[PDB]
């Protein structure tokens, strides 16, 4: 009424506020007389034109055009500088991850030695057929001709010293004549023992595997003893009960006039079930050892007498399936 | 100067007569506007 | 240790292994070097028990790999925290002061890469070695000062002071935030206001149950449509009704959340919402008036409705006029007290 | 460790309380953290050596007293 | 220009990344509970805190070892019994310098003349 | 609630039977003996009888205390 | 009245859909690592490709090594700073690049490896080269896992990612196709592409996320795009433990009525293994089967596609589910009995190509997801 | 004790730049459409005409002089938050590469000089200045204080920075807030 909110937001909140009442929003959505952009969203905010100006060499006209470069989101603005909730994982799952992790240390250092066990011994076999009078100006470039500059860089220093690996990158590049057969020949040894450790910790990682794996997929199942123990109880029995009556009673005013008599439904398509049910609590009874012997053969007739009365079951049928 | 931020202490029934009186306002203004519109578009027509 | 044994002539002879044994038991994410493999402790709860073909086709594909340069654009197209801010951040220490500033919090602010050579000081260290290399007294520097700049004489005295003071980061004094109760301030000193929650401990996020989350999404939990201190279910606003599920269809369920200032509960189906408003800020229903709106002119225009004011400094008046008293948007509802109807 | 600190301030007032005595200084608490540790690492040492002794891979309250022996102090109603 | 990093972090905002009532004098409870915890009979260090103690500092002299649940109870009652003759000791040497309040150099000299450092 | 959990397992009975029955292993796993020795000398597989049936006999076994809860629960699982 | 609860159908090919696949792999990718205790790992590449050779696949495709970018061609999105950081910081020195480690976030949670620009070289090659055959009609299916990184940006290194590959692809598929929709099916949003085309409306962004408090917290319903890219960008929210069933009644409705009423060029498909059951960071529960049936679903259209892989932190499952897509691309369905190949240790117990979905709570209900896509069809409604 | 009259709408404008630059990381666009000596010359020739008194008006004019001498000399030490020290450095570089030093008069806006205004009686309290030029001070800044609430809609607008790029602030980029809050 003060002219500063639209009309469009005053619907919008009176649909937030008498939404189920469909007959008096309606009179308001018209009484009001509603006839039915720059909807930039939550996570994004408009950068100047000071901003923009940032060089990118390899934009043509159709790139300056396509992209967006004032319009940006970050995670920090979406948590509103609080952070993110990571997803709960099990201790079967954290322990198949860090199995994983292993897995992978191994498996991508014995790869990379792999590489680069490759590539010497194709240099090693290339300077092997030549003689000894070029041997000795034969160079190695950068990569070694590989399609990777760093792989063998990697592997070199990892496998030699820190300070060393260095030297003897240089030493292989400079003169490789003298530095490759030695080199691969330490890669090689590096690589068969890895690989021995690497096949005694497959051991011990698939048998942790099989230990762990279906307990780490088990989410509900993880945790189902304690909720049962807390959610079966009567408090939660009578609260799900009373809770469908309250809702069906909230929504009996508003619509639905022959209201229902019942709350809950319960369906039992199978018979051979309760036969089951009661095979398990003959044989908790005969197991137990807190009930007396009268008790215990008063609650297997009790348990028979109200299966049969309670349900279309014969006392014949049930002594006859059990 | 405390007299800027003074809160209006205002009442159930006026609001309710702002917002009937303003809308009342909105709606015949564009409906009086859209038939002065009608008859000066129907005027143009027999003119032209 | 001459790695390159080279001849008199300078050609390479024969050269010597460094030290692998330098490196060769590193400790890697097993806990045990590469090149050992798993110890009897860690064997005895891994493997079940503990006592006291080659057909692979996957060298193939080097030679079935083609290369691929066939794009448009192939070939070319001391103290741990700031003096000023106080704030964790790399800082430059000052040597004969034992105050750390951020390179950004200077004045001017210092490039992390073009470092003063020898010696840094602060401006009050600089400050301080100026007057004791100086004979004359403070006062006598302050009164020169004054008289030198004979222009401006009232704040003179506070051009003199603030060489002495060391930069520090801006903050508002306290009856700048004292006049707006809502507004707090933060641990780093940031804004904060009643649009923000009580920053969750780590005891909450990380220290819990693993089918007990902040989140309420990983197990099934009855006792969120259940008020605390009321007993009651907590009815949902918009489909007035509160689907608790019964455990044995946990699936018919639905979630519900309450507005973090009027308390009113909220399916999460109602209002389109995934998440439930853990940390970050303070969840608003959408029944709640807003404090900000934008209209279009037909530019635009903005309305923000006033902060809280302490009741010191807040009046709360009626007007006279009862029917069109434009009033700002900021109003309060008074009660009202048959002719009327 | 985590658990040297568990001996905590009040603990060791109530110590202290239950060794008569009225003012205590904050420097009382991490060095007496200290005297405890040097003992229980002594007195630890002496049973745990008489645990590998045994062919054993638990220390007993018999081991216990036993080391206290030889230390020279007595503990009763622990066994021995 | 010395200098030090103090964040520890190469990057910012690693949170959003993927991965009218009575006052009893100073000293007058004191005496009161000097006789509570003299009168008592149970032992003043929290078993779970100590039995941690007793475990973590355990485990460098022997790999994997168990305690009888009596063996802690001995090393708990030993160490109080340690502990209160020292303070006795400490109150004895203590009330010796024309003080009432001790100080750790009372229990150092308590330790050095009874032979232990 | 017995007769709800029971009766999702009977419900869905004859597809898990079928898929526990016609669970074909792969080669190399059995050639380098890859997979779980155990959960068959227990007898805790379910190949050879109907799911729901041995469903109710671990079941009854672990009321009698014969079986542990961690071994029912992996059989299960 | 729009989301139907149907049951998940199983995955059948479409023998008149022969398409021609294009397979972009460098060996070297998998050479490369992020860390020691971080969970991306590009060692994932080449088990999922080991198991492509082993299940004679290659029989069906063209294998291709794409050359890797040159600096100035990541700068067709990335800006030259950015782009000149990342050619040049290496671990050794990483504190001569202090103010850059902070202002292109490269340090932490993007950690500084030694082979990180070849790496980001082979990803952008990678996809640049599988749009350049797609534009050329060598291929119909471009296959490129050694991609994926949406979370990157013009100036910055977020969500294990560095180069934007995806944006380049696209950028690629623009100078030739008008019109090029975007599949995010990452359980993250993918920040990073549509933040890039955000603004315009030839790039129909489409992202199936995960929005609570996860990463990055982009991707709110009401993100529609602004200027001209107005309703250029779906987001679909979804919560935790998504089923196989409910991902398919969600994407298929969406994926539909994008493709009569955008009416795309060209399809680019992030295929995140993160939204698979068990991920060490994702938290849906897609089999996968529930994973590949996008995939499946996609290919039915005919559209020229470009299937990118992209997250997926547990290395087996996104092996075994890139594998069984890469299958599914050429009209087959791979049996669920795993080949020998030299990683099948990985896959224990049953060795077998399934990815078995977890037993807990699928919480999007039908109402939400109706009300999620009943929006996302009203806002379809101006794309035509 | 020294207390200032500010009044509390351009105590709530102060709280809203605190808001901005803090929480919502906004920065001032620099240079602005109205900058601070636009507004100490502005008051000065609106006042000027005000009284016939001369010494009232050599006490204006030193009044005026002193705050831009005393704006420049401190905005550098103390009148700005850590996130707009980022765009200072840029401000000075760029000042020092065209040979120009950089004078914050004819820079900054005038939310800079009620934050100077703001934090002006902890300076006052903070040197050896007697009662009498600390009275008159606080006069001549209450009375630019209200002459500045009859201008407050011209010196300190409302505009989003998504919607209007004649804002006074302007939102932040991701790198901008890393440098500034990072290291
Ligand atoms: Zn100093
Ligand atoms: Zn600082
Ligand atoms: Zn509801
Ligand atoms: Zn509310
Ligand atoms: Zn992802």
């Amino acid at each position: 009424s003060q002219d500063i909110l639209d009309l469009d937001d005053l619907v919008e909140k009176v649909d937030f506020y008498l939404g189920s009442n469909k007959e008096l929003f309606t009179w308001f959505k018209n009484f009001v007389g509603y006839q039915e952009c720059e909807a930039f969203g939550p996570s994004y905010k408009r950068l100047p034109k000071s901003d923009t100006f940032m060089p990118c060499s390899g934009r043509d006209d159709m790139c300056w055009e396509v992209l967006n470069d004032e319009w940006v989101g970050h995670p920090v603005w979406a948590s509103e500088d609080s952070g993110f909730i990571a997803h709960r994982k099990n201790q079967y799952e954290e322990t198949l991850f860090k199995i994983e992790e292993e897995r992978h240390e191994y498996d991508f250092y014995i790869e990379s030695n792999l590489r680069t066990i490759q590539c010497l011994e194709t240099i090693v076999n290339k300077i092997e057929n030549m003689t000894e009078n070029e041997k000795a100006n034969f160079k190695l470039p950068p990569g070694l001709g590989h399609t990777s500059m760093t792989i063998y860089k990697k592997v070199i220093r990892k496998v030699y010293d820190k300070e060393r690996g260095f030297e003897i990158i240089d030493a292989l590049h400079e003169h490789p004549a003298v530095t490759a057969p030695v080199v691969l020949k330490r890669l090689k040894q590096k690589d068969e023992e890895w690989r021995r450790a690497q096949r005694e910790w497959n051991k011990v990682w698939r048998e942790l595997e099989q230990k762990v794996f279906f307990k780490s997929l088990d989410h509900l199942g993880l945790t189902f003893k304690q909720a049962d123990k807390k959610l079966l109880t009567t408090k939660q029995l009578i609260s799900e009960i009373s809770s469908i009556k309250v809702d069906q009673t909230n929504k009996k005013i508003h619509w639905l006039t022959p209201k229902p008599k019942s709350q809950l439904d319960f369906d039992f398509p199978d018979k051979n079930i309760f036969y089951d049910i009661l095979c398990l609590a003959d044989t908790f009874i005969t197991h137990t050892t807190a009930y007396s012997n009268p008790d215990k053969e008063r609650l297997k007739d009790l348990l028979k007498y109200f299966i049969s009365l309670f349900f279309s079951i014969s006392f014949e049928k049930i002594e006859e399936s059990l | 100067f405390n007299q800027d931020f003074k809160i209006t202490q205002i009442d159930e029934n006026s609001i309710k007569y702002d917002f009937f009186d303003k809308i009342y306002k909105s709606k015949m203004v564009q409906k009086r506007k859209l038939f002065q519109f009608q008859e000066s578009l129907i005027d143009k027509l027999v003119s032209n | 240790k001459e790695l390159l044994e080279k001849d008199s002539k300078g050609n390479i002879i024969k050269l010597n292994e460094p030290s692998t044994i330098s490196e060769d038991s590193k400790v890697s994410v097993t806990g045990l070097p590469l090149n050992k493999g798993p110890s009897e402790k860690i064997k005895r709860e891994s493997l079940w028990n503990y006592r006291k073909r080659n057909d692979l086709k996957t060298f193939l594909t080097e030679n079935m790999t083609e290369e691929s340069n066939i794009r448009s654009t192939i070939g070319w197209n001391n103290e741990d925290f700031c003096s000023a801010c106080n704030q964790s951040g790399s800082f430059l220490c000052c040597d004969t002061c034992p105050k750390s500033f951020h390179f950004l919090c200077l004045d001017p602010p210092i490039d992390p890469n073009n470092l003063p050579k020898g010696d840094w000081h602060c401006n009050e260290c600089k400050f301080k070695i100026f007057i004791n290399n100086s004979m004359a007294t403070l006062k006598k520097i302050e009164s020169n000062f004054i008289k030198q700049n004979n222009n401006v004489k009232i704040f003179a005295k506070l051009l003199f002071n603030i060489d002495s003071h060391n930069p520090k980061q801006f903050q508002l004094p306290n009856y700048i935030k004292e006049t707006f109760p809502a507004v707090k301030t933060g641990s780093r000193g940031q804004y904060s206001d009643e649009n923000d929650k009580i920053p969750l401990t780590d005891r909450q996020l990380f220290n819990t149950s693993y089918g007990q989350s902040i989140t309420k999404l990983d197990s099934y939990n009855p006792d969120t449509h259940i008020d605390s201190n009321s007993g009651k279910f907590l009815i949902c606003y918009k489909c007035n009704q509160t689907r608790l599920g019964s455990w044995s269809h946990p699936e018919n369920s639905r979630l519900i959340m309450t507005c973090d200032y009027c308390q009113t509960p909220w399916h999460l189906d109602c209002v389109p919402r995934a998440s439930f408003k853990n940390l970050g800020s303070k969840w608003k229903c959408p029944l709640h008036s807003p404090t900000k709106v934008y209209k279009k002119i037909h530019n635009y225009k903005v309305w923000k409705k006033q902060r809280l004011i302490n009741k010191k400094n807040q009046l709360y008046y009626e007007p006279l006029q009862k029917i069109g008293y434009q009033n700002n948007g900021n109003i309060q509802i008074i009660p009202t007290t048959n002719s009327i109807k | 460790r985590d658990n040297i600190q568990g001996i905590t301030k009040p603990a060791i007032r109530r110590l202290a309380r239950r060794g008569g005595v009225k003012r205590i200084s904050g420097l009382i608490y991490e060095e007496t953290r200290g005297v405890l540790k040097v003992f229980l690492e002594n007195v630890i040492r002496d049973a745990v050596t008489y645990t590998e002794h045994a062919k054993r891979k638990t220390v007993t309250a018999m081991d216990v007293v036993y080391a206290l022996k030889r230390q020279g102090r007595t503990l009763y109603g622990f066994g021995g | 220009a010395r200098t030090k990093q103090t964040a520890r972090k190469s990057t910012g905002g690693k949170a959003p990344r993927k991965q009218k009532p009575h006052r009893y004098r100073p000293g007058t409870v004191a005496l009161r509970e000097i006789r509570r915890y003299q009168k008592s009979t149970e032992l003043l260090i929290r078993k779970l805190p100590f039995q941690r103690l007793v475990r973590e500092i355990a485990q460098d002299f022997k790999t994997d070892l168990r305690f009888q649940s009596s063996a802690v109870m001995a090393l708990q009652e030993a160490s109080e019994a340690y502990l209160v003759a020292l303070f006795e000791d400490t109150n004895l040497a203590a009330i010796h310098a024309k003080r009432v309040t001790i100080m750790p150099k009372d229990i150092q000299l308590a330790r050095r003349i009874r032979g232990e450092r | 609630t017995i007769y709800e959990r029971l009766l999702e397992i009977k419900q869905m009975n004859e597809r898990v039977t079928k898929e526990i029955n016609t669970r074909s292993t792969v080669t190399f796993a059995k050639d380098l003996d890859l997979l779980s020795s155990q959960l068959s000398e227990m007898g805790l597989d379910f190949v050879g009888e109907d799911a729901y049936k041995q469903v109710l006999r671990l079941s009854r076994r672990l009321i009698n205390g014969d079986l542990e809860h961690q071994w029912f629960e992996e059989s299960l699982r | 009245m729009v989301y139907e609860a149907t049951p998940f159908d199983p995955i059948t090919v479409k023998p008149s859909d022969k398409r021609r696949v294009a397979y972009f792999y460098d060996a070297d990718v998998g050479n490369y690592a992020y860390g020691a205790g971080h969970p991306m790992k590009p060692h994932r590449i080449r088990m999922a490709h080991s198991l492509i050779m082993n299940y004679g696949l290659y029989k069906k495709m063209e294998i291709y090594r794409a050359k890797p970018a040159t600096k100035q061609e990541m700068c067709q999105f990335h800006t030259d700073e950015y782009i000149d950081f990342l050619s040049r910081v290496t671990p050794d020195n990483l504190e001569m690049f202090k103010r850059e480690s902070v202002k292109f976030n490269v340090g932490d949670d993007c950690p500084v490896f030694d082979g990180l620009y070849e790496y980001c070289s082979i990803s952008g090659g990678g996809s640049m080269e599988g749009a350049a055959r797609l534009n050329r009609g060598k291929c119909d299916v471009a296959v490129n896992y050694a991609g994926g990184l949406h979370h990157a940006k013009k100036s910055e290194a977020s969500g294990f990612c560095y180069l934007n590959d995806i944006v380049l692809g696209i950028i690629e598929l623009l100078r030739y196709h008008p019109r090029v929709l975007y599949i995010d099916i990452d359980v993250h949003h993918g920040d990073g592409v549509e933040e890039a085309f955000y603004t315009t409306d030839r790039v129909m962004t489409c992202s199936f996320h995960k929005y609570g408090e996860f990463f990055p917290g982009t991707g709110e319903l009401r993100d529609i795009g602004v200027g001209a890219g107005k309703n250029y960008a779906v987001n679909v929210p979804l919560r935790d433990g998504i089923d196989d069933a409910t991902y398919r009644s969600v994407f298929e409705p969406v994926i539909k009525k994008i493709m009569e009423w955008y009416q795309p060029s060209a399809v680019v498909l992030q295929c995140g293994g993160d939204s698979l059951s068990g991920d060490r960071l994702g938290c849906f529960n897609l089999s996968m089967e529930g994973h590949a049936n996008c995939v499946n679903y996609v290919k039915s259209f005919g559209i020229p596609m470009m299937v990118v892989g992209g997250g997926g932190y547990t290395m087996r499952n996104v092996a075994r589910t890139w594998c069984f897509e890469t299958g599914l691309l050429n009209n087959v369905v791979l049996d669920k009995d795993l080949p020998y190949n030299e990683y099948y240790e990985y896959y224990g117990p049953d060795y077998k190509l399934s990815v078995r979905p977890s037993n807990m709570f699928n919480v999007n209900t039908p109402e939400y997801l109706d009300k999620v896509m009943t929006n996302i069809f009203a806002n379809l409604e101006n794309t035509k | 004790k020294i207390s200032l009259q500010i009044p509390i709408k351009l105590k709530s404008v102060l709280v809203d730049d605190w808001e901005y630059v803090t929480k919502d990381k906004k920065i001032c666009r620099l240079p602005a459409d109205v900058t601070v000596e636009m507004v100490l010359n502005k008051y000065e020739h609106e006042v000027s005409q005000e009284l016939e008194s001369p010494g009232s008006q050599s006490q204006l004019s030193e009044y005026c002089a002193g705050l831009k001498l005393y704006f420049d000399k401190c905005l550098g030490n103390m009148l700005l938050y850590r996130l707009e020290r980022l765009q200072y450095d840029e401000l000075l570089k760029k000042s020092s590469k065209d040979q120009k030093p950089l004078v914050p008069i004819r820079i900054y806006g005038a939310i800079h000089l009620l934050r100077l205004i703001s934090v002006l009686p902890e300076l006052i309290s903070s040197t050896t200045m007697d009662l009498q030029s600390c009275q008159l001070l606080i006069k001549q800044t209450e009375d630019f204080l209200v002459w500045l609430l009859m201008h407050v809609d011209e010196y300190f607008n409302d505009k989003d920075p998504n919607r209007s790029d004649d804002a006074l602030y302007v939102n932040t980029s991701s790198q901008y807030e890393g440098v500034a809050l990072g290291m």
